[PDB]
RNA sequence: ACGAGACUCUGGCAUGCUAACUAGUUACGCGACCGGUCGGCGUAACUUCUUAGAGGGACAAGUGGCGUU
């Protein structure tokens, strides 16, 4: 289960059933050919970095 | 002087993060000494961003009702058990801090999906003020705990608790509640 | 000589008058370094140890406070000694040792130069607090 | 939350429209000149109409607004399109024409004129979208 | 015929440059009015560090000083203020030894006698008035005064009897004589209103502007047209050369340079800024001035900065 | 507004049936110089002076006095 | 057009102004300490903290981006 440092690019928006996730796409440091979507728990900033426990996995988009 | 109290190094710190240090970092000439400037942090989102780890966290001591506010019992309480742990420890009062919170906060939390989703979850990525912020309550909870009904005092389960966070021991409620939290965000992926 | 430029924190107030002098400086008719709490002593030395003692050796500054709470009372006596600093340095001296003082407080701390706006909110009827209400009955 | 009321924006627009000329784009002036010109009961009210006055000439500087409309915009309109090119785009040396409307133009004798160029038509017969 | 080219600019304030005043008599002394409600000294060093750092700053106006002009003397300025209020500020212990208050309102801009005696004052409360030193109440022209704010008016400091030429936003010009304030010449011509006049230092020029962006030129001894100087819009500040025969207005962001002789252009001062994110228009220089030397231009700007030009020597 | 801009008046009737309420609100105009109105208008309401119309110079036209 | 907003009251700024010997700086035995803290005094400068009046001040106003620009 290795852990690996992406960018994020543009917020997409805010889902939950309540509201609590960001809905963001990150673009990989050591590839940048490869970006996806990942929906971050808690407060997330603009072009800061996140930490995710595994790649291979996308939440729901749109 | 610009070190924190007097005595603990401002120059030895780490990066240890590549690029979460946007969030742990002192370093800056804002780095105060006496970490007592009242609340004017919790006024907009992310203006307690900025505010240094020190800070916020003598801040989230006061709990439980009866002692809300108390801010001066919070810094000297730091203070305490600052002046104990790199004693017993033997680093920087700071680097030990910061290794010791990046340690005890969770990383992966599951969240429900859908409109009417009412039967499973979903793993999400953390935040780092999310899990910075709930980690430092867990430290707080946690040396309340040992300071409860204990032959333990405040000002004290503070210094053992970032000490067990610094080593990844499971004595700490902060990581060992960390781990089943963990545990039932893998059972729920 | 004198400024009086006075410095503000909650209902609280400190005066810090500013003269010609050994360089030395008192606080309600008293030394610095020995007020009881001894907590947040070095807040309010905060100037000395950034500005440096020599921009405090040419200078007498006696400050005064008055107001409710001892919390409030503090957290203005920096304040108004760095602001009798600067007003005493424009209306004397000259402009650019004033400039780098405050340059260099603003980008410590910026309070340090302006007031707090924060004071205490009214209570409104119906509740036992400020926003919260009574206990509803259902 | 700083939308601005009908009462502002309507107020700000007559003002426009009436004393193009006084005003200028410094809100510090446009107060001064507006609380000149008008009775505006309350300083907030004058500052939020003067305000939204320094809006409005920012806005026009890079343009004509919808809502704002005076004479001198229209002399100046009207200079801006007092623009000819050169060449007409129109008349050239040679301008394709059709072999149907080559029959039509020599049915209006028309059809000997030599700036005409009879192209050829469509190869095929596709031109209908397909329907589903 | 020469570049204009900067030399060290200077940085340090929180406010637009609204007038910049400049002695012929000393060669070090030149004050700046800004709109943070201060006046500013400076001390120039001509080096490649810093253009200097200042030395004093006067604060006394309670809104802000919108003209500054000096005396005879160095030691004393007279500063107008939006608040209705006059300032005479005396440099040797940084306080004001007297403050006047003969209007209501902004007064706009502020002149002096020639021997400096007689203070006239023009402000948006459609009036003007006379005073001498003291600040008793000499004159005040109301009727068949400007029929709008009175934007400026200077004194004629020549050898003749001192001449007052107010500019007003009634686009009309109007000029007086002190010996009984009697209205004799009115200037017409100008389709927009008339922000600042100035008269050259010998009674034979003087020169208009504003948004309408042409500089009219009149003859104090005559008063009749003489020649249309077009230019960019927003005349804000026009100067004359001391020791040359140069006169600066800033019509919008440039500065247009012309001769009394000629009536053609010296050098077109080009500002550009380059970058690939640019969506704003560049600032807009407020007030001109020349040194006492003459050789060097202060541009007090809505940048918080003064631009400062030497010659380039060619 | 409704302090000096609105006169409220309540009064009874009595009828052999009942008692009638009569409430009353007037609303006074604009009316500056006599005060049977307020002096002051509406903080709503902006008015602006109508533009003067002046012939628009061409060339300086003075005449010596 | 009413409601909303504007508006009335309240606070965040006034070294600009009118000012008091009820609250008070800055002012020499008197009450004293090997040049210095001390609500016991009196007129002077006439207002900075003190009270309340005229005003002024903030307007998404100035930049960067998003926006059917």
């Amino acid at each position: 289960q290795p852990i690996k440092l992406a960018r994020v690019t543009k917020v997409l928006g805010r889902t939950g059933s309540q509201g609590q996730c960001t809905q963001v796409r990150v673009e990989f440091m050591d590839d940048t050919s490869r970006s996806i979507i990942r929906n971050v728990k808690g407060p997330v900033r603009e072009g800061d970095v996140l930490t995710l426990l595994e790649s291979e996995r996308e939440a729901r988009r749109l | 002087d610009i070190k924190l109290f007097g005595k603990w190094s401002t120059d030895d710190v780490q990066i240890n993060d590549i690029s979460l240090q946007d969030y742990i970092a002192v370093k800056e000439k804002y780095a105060k000494y006496l970490p007592h400037s009242a609340g004017r942090y919790a006024a907009k989102r992310f203006r307690k961003a900025q505010c240094p780890i020190v800070e916020r966290l003598t801040n989230s001591m006061m709990m439980h009702g009866r002692n809300n506010g108390k801010k001066l019992m919070t810094v000297r309480i730091v203070k305490h058990a600052f002046e104990i742990i790199h004693l017993l420890t033997g680093e920087n009062p700071l680097q030990v801090l910061v290794n010791a919170i990046i340690n005890s906060g969770p990383r992966e939390d599951s969240t429900r999906i859908g409109r009417a989703g009412t039967v499973r979850r979903q793993a999400v990525d953390v935040s780092p003020l999310r899990r910075v912020n709930q980690a430092i309550w867990l430290l707080c909870t946690g040396a309340r705990e040992a300071a409860f009904r204990n032959i333990k005092t405040i000002a004290e389960c503070l210094a053992d608790e970032l000490i067990n966070a610094a080593k990844g021991s499971s004595n700490s409620y902060a990581i060992k509640k960390k781990d089943e939290l963990e545990r039932v965000a893998k059972s729920n992926r | 000589q004198s400024v009086q430029v006075f410095g503000r924190k909650k209902t609280a107030t400190a005066v810090a008058h500013c003269k010609r002098g050994n360089g030395l400086i008192k606080v309600n008719g008293r030394p610095l370094e020995m007020i009881e709490p001894r907590t947040l002593q070095y807040k309010l030395l905060e100037p000395v140890l950034l500005l440096g003692k020599e921009r405090f050796a040419g200078v007498d500054i006696r400050v005064r406070v008055k107001g409710g709470g001892h919390v409030a009372q503090i957290y203005a006596i920096r304040q108004s000694i760095s602001k009798a600093l600067v007003a005493y340095y424009q209306k004397y001296v000259d402009e650019a040792s004033k400039k780098e003082i405050k340059d260099i407080l603003i980008q410590y701390d910026r309070t340090l130069l302006v007031a707090d706006p924060r004071r205490c909110e009214s209570k409104k009827f119906g509740g036992p607090g400020a926003r919260a209400r009574y206990q509803k009955s259902y | 939350g700083r939308v601005r009321t009908k009462t502002v924006k309507k107020a700000a627009r007559v003002i426009i429209e009436k004393y193009y000329t006084r005003l200028g784009n410094d809100f510090h002036t446009n107060k001064r000149v507006c609380e000149e010109i008008a009775i505006i009961p309350s300083k907030k009210l004058r500052n939020k109409i003067a305000g939204y006055v320094t809006h409005l000439m920012k806005r026009i500087q890079r343009g004509p607004v919808r809502g704002i409309s005076i004479k001198l915009q229209e002399e100046e309109r009207e200079r801006r399109d007092n623009y000819v090119p050169e060449v007409s785009a129109l008349d050239q040396e040679i301008i394709e024409v059709d072999p149907d409307t080559k029959e039509m133009l020599k049915l209006l004798d028309f059809g000997s004129l030599s700036n005409l160029q009879v192209t050829q038509p469509t190869v095929g017969m596709n031109f209908k979208t397909p329907r589903g | 015929t020469e570049q204009m080219t900067l030399r060290g600019t200077l940085k340090g304030h929180n406010g637009w440059v609204t007038q910049i005043a400049t002695t012929p008599q000393f060669p070090d002394m030149i004050l700046s009015a800004s709109r943070d409600k201060t006046i500013i000294m400076w001390k120039l060093t001509r080096d490649e560090t810093n253009y200097g750092i200042p030395q004093r700053a006067l604060r006394g106006h309670s809104h802000f000083v919108s003209d500054v002009v000096i005396s005879s003397d160095g030691q004393f300025a007279l500063s107008g203020s939006w608040d209705g209020t006059l300032r005479l500020w005396d440099l040797t212990t940084g306080t004001t030894t007297r403050r006047f208050v003969g209007h209501t309102k902004d007064v706009l801009s502020v002149a002096f006698s020639s021997d400096n005696r007689q203070i006239v004052s023009g402000s948006r409360d459609k009036t003007i008035k006379l005073w001498n030193t003291l600040g008793v109440c000499k004159y005040t022209v109301q009727d068949e005064s400007h029929s709008e704010w009175v934007s400026c008016v200077r004194f004629s400091p020549n050898s003749s009897n001192p001449i007052i030429v107010s500019c007003g936003w009634d686009k009309l010009v109007k000029v007086w004589n002190l010996a009984n304030c009697k209205l004799k010449t009115n200037h017409i011509g100008h389709t927009g209103y008339l922000n600042t006049v100035t008269v050259s230092p010998d009674g034979s020029l003087c020169a208009s502007g504003g948004k309408d962006g042409q500089a009219m030129l009149w003859d104090l001894n005559e008063g009749k047209h003489l020649y249309t100087l077009d230019g960019g819009d927003i005349i804000n500040a026009l100067c004359f050369s001391p020791n040359r025969y140069w006169l600066c207005a800033a019509t919008g962001p440039s500065i247009k340079i012309w001769d009394l002789e000629g009536k053609i252009i010296v050098d077109e001062l080009k500002q550009e800024v380059i970058s690939t994110s640019s969506k704003a228009e560049p600032p807009q220089c407020t007030s001109l001035a020349w040194s006492a030397d003459g050789q060097t231009l202060f541009a007090g700007y809505t940048d918080n900065l003064v631009r400062v030009w030497q010659v380039t020597i060619g | 507004p409704v302090n000096y801009y609105v006169d409220t008046a309540v009064r009874h009737v009595l009828l052999r049936q009942g008692v009638l309420g009569i409430k009353v609100k007037i609303m006074l105009p604009w009316d500056p110089t006599g005060k049977i109105g307020p002096k002051k208008p509406l903080p709503d309401h902006v008015s602006i002076v109508e533009p003067k119309d002046e012939i628009l110079p061409t060339t300086p036209i003075s005449e010596q006095k």
